[PDB]
């Protein structure tokens, strides 16, 4: 068990489809990483300029899509994979 | 078709001299109607027969640390798992998978593999030493199409699946699934062998068919020969006769008149004599 | 003993891992310098723009999920290595 | 259905227009990539300094001009291309 | 000190000197760093003395039968040496594991008369050789 600092969060990325809108299975650099992950891990809140925080929008159990960048970063916990990254780089939750 | 006839017809082509009649029907005897022969130079003075059963290809182990047999200078494996690895290897994140399987597995395993490169070595010679894993690598035979083929001979021999990237499989998927299995794997500083491996014949059977048609569809003899020499170590065996003598001109006069005898032989057989 | 200014927290960072998930025992550049650390010494807090400070989030004796980058520092205290880094360098942390 | 977060607005771009002032078609390089889109769904709003958050001044059903650029991210849902994107980069609304 | 040889020769004259003072080699390739060499992992000898040109090592420490089986092992790859060169330095390295090592320099006045006093030396040391293994006659 791992808690995010402040306004990150951890997220588990989707594992890649392999069939696209049919039975053709891709295979190779055709089949790009997936860009939703589930997220795991949420932060207290981000700190303002003032001092008080306020809470995230993001709740855990929801799915999010994500830009990967710089900021987003990998690690490994039990024996898994996971992100932790900024809830900035968040850019919608599904449903 | 009997052995005196042959012994006979290869006497009288090599100028009536019946020790090379006599060895060359050894030979033929013991190497079988799909094996080859050849013939090179000796280094004592008598006349010696070597023969290979099995698979064997001209590939040693890339590291010396891997011999746990120091009086003869070589890696003997009893029973391992074969790794047919048609990429070039360098970071050992990938091995990860097999290499934990093979461990819980408790048997020896072989990594036949395009090359292997410094780092990966490095990890398995130093769990080779600490009695994690016994693992032995070596280079894959041939350079192109050819090498290609001679995996996939190894792999119908040995009953595995071939890890290529062109066919849509990559090697950290690999299960015991995709591994071989042989009886025993001797490799010395130049020659791997691959003694009495687990294969259903009908595979066997069906692969050395097919060689046969690209045989029977062969233009020049080099593809010819090398695809002979493919048919008999899956199928056959290959057999080696070198020639003993005092000086270098006796040496090439009585090879001369040894592949004399060997041609005659084979064509008396495929067509009979008068 | 050491101690940081406003919100610099100096931890040790943990030893590498020499087999993975079984006895296969990782040699070389395989085995990537651990992203694992105990906290040793914790500022007072982070300066805001107005005046006032507040208290870091993290605690001495937690583990800490830190980020390697120029703003880590390594320095040998007392026959020891440690790294000082400020608090926006500490991703999450353990249990 | 996806819901943009903060400050993003969701958008489709309009097909390329073939022809131009006349019946002369254009094919190629020749015929950029429209920066008209259609407004999807639009973010709760920007998170000021101070802690409230303000809406968006554009709408759901109006028709935006933007600026490609790496700011704006494309998506691939229900099997068609959304362009996820700041409302920074919206320049005009269109009526 | 540089150590002897260039490229694998120098591998096995090191592991030479590690077989003779009784030590460890340290290389990446089968998996110490040098910072965490301890005192076992470091040959002993009697007396080392350097010169210019040439390092000796007289009474190394170091139990017997390593060196048999060394010069073993190395007598076995001996008899499996096609060039004549390969097998001379494999020679050279069980002298000087087990053996020595002599050398007879030829005095002479002038150079044709050194050369002729050479040729004549080597005959008689080939034939000295040739009848310790097979007897005269």
């Amino acid at each position: 068990n791992i808690r995010p600092l402040h306004d990150r969060v951890i997220v588990k990325r989707k594992e890649v489809e392999t069939k696209s809108a049919g039975g053709i299975v891709l295979t190779g650099s055709a089949a790009a990483k997936s860009t939703r992950g589930e997220v795991l891990a949420v932060g207290n809140g981000r700190i303002l300029e003032n001092g008080e925080v306020k809470p995230l929008d993001v709740k855990v159990g929801d799915i999010v899509i994500f830009n990967d960048g710089y900021g987003v970063k990998s690690e490994k916990i039990d024996n898994e994979e996971v992100l932790i990254m900024s809830e900035s780089d968040i850019l919608a939750i599904v449903e | 078709s009997d052995s005196k006839a042959i012994a006979q017809v290869g006497t009288i082509s090599a100028n009536s001299d019946e020790t090379v009649g006599k060895l060359i029907a050894e030979a033929m005897d013991k190497v079988g109607k799909e094996g080859v022969i050849t013939v090179e130079d000796g280094t004592g003075l008598q006349d010696e027969l070597d023969v290979v059963e099995g698979m064997q290809f001209d590939r040693g182990y890339l590291s010396p640390y891997f011999i746990n047999k120091p009086e003869t200078g070589a890696v003997e494996l009893e029973s391992p798992f074969i790794l047919l690895a048609d990429k070039k290897i360098s970071n050992i994140r990938e091995m990860l998978p097999v290499l934990e399987a093979v461990a819980k597995a408790g048997k020896p395993l072989l990594i036949i593999a395009e090359d292997v490169e410094g780092e990966a070595l490095a990890t398995l010679v130093v769990n080779t030493m600490r009695g994690i894993v016994k693992v032995a690598a070596v280079k894959a035979p041939g350079f192109g199409d050819r090498r290609k083929a001679m995996l996939q001979d190894i792999a119908t021999l040995t009953g595995g699946t071939v890890i290529s990237e062109e066919i849509g499989m990559e090697l950290e998927k690999a299960t015991l699934e995709d591994l071989g299995q042989a009886k025993r794997v001797v490799i010395n500083k130049d020659t791997t062998t691959i003694i009495d491996g687990v294969g259903e014949e009908a595979a066997i059977q069906g692969r050395v068919a097919q060689i046969r048609q690209q045989i029977e569809e062969a233009t020049s003899d080099y593809d010819r020969e090398k695809l002979q020499e493919r048919v008999a170590k899956l199928a056959g065996g290959v057999a080696v006769i070198k020639v003993g003598a005092a000086t270098e001109v006796e040496m090439k006069e009585k090879k001369a008149r040894v592949e004399d005898a060997l041609h005659a032989t084979r064509a008396a057989v495929e067509e009979g004599v008068v």
